[PDB]
């Protein structure tokens, strides 16, 4: 399988920003996210159109997906300094309930 | 009277009995785990819900919680939202060992309160979700009218069914699914602890151990607790010419002795089934039902 | 048992007589050599209804009233009793007569015979019945019961407790939309159940079951005091009337116990003061480190009966 | 109210017409009328749920324009029996009657 981000840079504060990622090979998916020093963090999941949201992006982050073009989207509405860090989308592995499949993602930083 | 010294020695042996124990068994009530009590107090509270209105041996209460998630790891969350429905899955792998002993399961949900629900009352529909493949999905399971906006109530669902196919092809442990109810040509404005933010959802497993299980209807004619037919035909056996039909009933009754300990016994009806009759009064037709006339089965009691 | 059969005939002609709150038998009952079909018709779906439901209110008697299927004649201008949909069947009932009745209802079944389709599509469909309603932005159908059919199956009869309904209907005639048998589906397939006497003595009717109000004339701890049949208390704490410290939680239960002696001529031969309703009762126990958090069936006497 | 009916005429048997009923302020029918015999209702359309006769089953169509309030009739595989004068009917504001009729067109079946 493949697994290819894009979207991402410095947005003024306050501002929005569009993620994606697209799945160009052969199924529960999601975002995750690292800071600088700080753990990983699952964002926001989307599967069977159902939706897992983290707490400090409900109401401000927005998960989708294209099942035509198969690309999962996240739209990052009213930023907050504390959104910055390197996005990985990861995709299901296909009969567990893994994720198994990440990418390089891009990385955001508001101001 | 004294009779109750016997009621006392006979729960003392019933205890026993159910739990097939030759005599008593312990350890210190001073410190016994939250967790433990956390199970009695599920099955309490359960129990307690229904008063609120192969049987005989006691049955083993299992407590399986939601999965802990923890978002640092690569796991899988186990709730999904949505407006119109909720998504939970539990992880029953443990109990797959004891799938052959398993007898009944009940999926308990704790639903919030709602002090600003749109509508006060919405029916919720409960689905075991499904491993499709091309063009059903899901399997419906049990409904229930539950109020948005009323105070904080546990609810549960006979769900031993799906559970059992989980407890059997783990590849079909996809969990379950709580809809509103559409009429098949609004937003669920029910919230539920654990999935809308000590009131986990949690499954109550319910097993019957083996060494539990050894390994009166139309009465094997006998002269104790028992069965017996009677056939009375109005015209017959009352001298009645006043029921056009039926022209007669099986009546039965109980009789026979039943053992000595349960305190004292009595060979007495269990289930009464009513009867229809068509009479007449003048030129009227009375087309009737009466209740508890048929005998089907004893007990001792 | 010879002298225990003369005794339940006894028992059994007065327990007729009192549901019926009859004094005496009747006596111009008139010859069976000609009872009109009808009257053997409301015989036969009170019948055959117990028959599937084998699967002080209660003790009297209950007059049955069959209400069919209005009769549709197309020379008249009447609205027909049936609307057809691939998804859905709407029927609606005449039930005016009963309005004058309706302080004495008590239950009402509707009866709709399901036919055999051999060539049904989906061998096994959940089929719903709603109540109509008249609307905007508001409903347009109540819920009642739902039930999983058999396309494919041996004809049945389907039976539904639509009491309330009827109850709005005996009240506000301008409510009397009628039902609809639905197909269940997820949320917003056709209905393979076919339906005698909508998909085409099997036609679709109501069952309405009254107490007469002459019928109206006339054991939780009341147990006041009593030395009739009725429920005793005890409470066993397990470390003093037991001598057991091995079963951690409950503390103790009221277990009660049923005493009394009942009169003889009883709803139900002799009688006995037994229990009815026993719920069961959760113990937390231990042997070794391993605890148990049990189950035990019919262990509490929450009320008595004669028997 | 006010009922206007229009396609009527003559057609071979085994032909197709599209009748038509313009509606002015709900459930209505068409009903019929051949020379000699009485009136039955056809088609009714109600609750979109339809009734339609035992002998028209398979051939009519019963519908309506809730934009245009007008009701129509698909009248296919036309029999020689179908030959009658076609009223369509609407339903009394709150009673189980009709009440409300029109004049109708005239249908003839070779
Ligand atoms: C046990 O149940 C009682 C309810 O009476 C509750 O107050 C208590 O917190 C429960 N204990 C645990 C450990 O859940
Ligand atoms: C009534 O029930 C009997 C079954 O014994 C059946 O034979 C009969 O056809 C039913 N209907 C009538 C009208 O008798």
């Amino acid at each position: 399988v493949q697994l290819q981000e894009s979207g991402g840079g410095l947005v003024q504060a306050g501002g929005s920003l569009r993620l994606s990622c697209a799945a160009s090979g052969t199924n529960i998916m999601g975002w995750y996210r690292q800071a600088p020093g700080k753990e990983r963090e699952l964002v926001a999941g989307i599967g069977y159109s159902s939706t897992y949201y983290a707490d400090s992006v409900k109401s401000r982050f927005t998960i989708s997906r294209d099942n035509a073009k198969n690309t999962v989207y996240l739209q990052m509405n009213s930023l907050k300094p504390e959104d910055t860090a390197v996005y990985y989308c990861a995709a299901q592995n296909r009969d567990g309930w893994y994720f198994y499949y990440w990418g390089q993602g891009t990385q955001v930083t508001v101001s | 009277d004294q009779f109750m010294r016997k009621r006392i020695e006979a729960i003392r042996g019933q205890i026993l009995s159910k739990l097939k124990l030759t005599s008593p068994p312990y350890p210190e009530p001073e410190e016994v785990p939250p967790e433990v009590i956390s199970i009695y107090n599920s099955t309490r509270d359960l129990l307690q819900e229904k008063a609120s209105r192969e049987e005989y041996y006691a049955k083993e209460v299992y407590k399986i919680d939601m999965p802990p998630f923890f978002p640092s790891e690569n796991a899988i969350p186990p709730t999904f939202y949505r407006p119109y429905f909720r998504i939970v899955r539990f992880d029953v792998s443990a109990m797959e060992k004891r799938a052959s002993n398993l007898v009944k399961a009940e999926f308990r949900v704790f639903r919030l309160q709602n002090p600003k629900a749109r509508v006060p009352e919405q029916r919720i529909e409960l689905y075991q979700i499904l491993k499709s493949k091309d063009l059903p999905t899901q399997r419906y399971i049990d409904s229930k009218v539950v109020k948005t906006r009323a105070e904080g109530e546990w609810l549960s669902f006979d769900v031993t069914d799906a559970v059992h196919e989980w407890l059997h092809h783990k590849d079909r442990n996809l969990g379950f699914k709580i809809s509103l109810h559409c009429p098949c040509c609004e937003e669920l404005e029910a919230r539920f602890a654990g999935i809308d933010g000590g009131k986990t959802p949690h499954l109550l497993l319910m097993l019957l151990p083996s060494y539990r299980l050894e390994s009166l209807d139309a009465c094997n004619v006998q002269d104790n607790c028992c069965l017996r037919p009677l056939y009375i035909d109005f015209k017959r056996d009352l001298g009645w010419k006043w029921i056009h039909e039926p022209k007669g009933y099986n009546a039965n009754f109980c009789a026979g002795a039943c053992p000595y300990l349960s305190a004292s016994p009595c060979c007495v009806s269990q289930d009464l089934e009513p009867l229809t009759i068509l009479y007449y009064i003048g030129k009227t037709p009375k087309i009737e039902q009466l209740s508890n006339m048929i005998v089907k089965s004893c007990k001792c009691s």
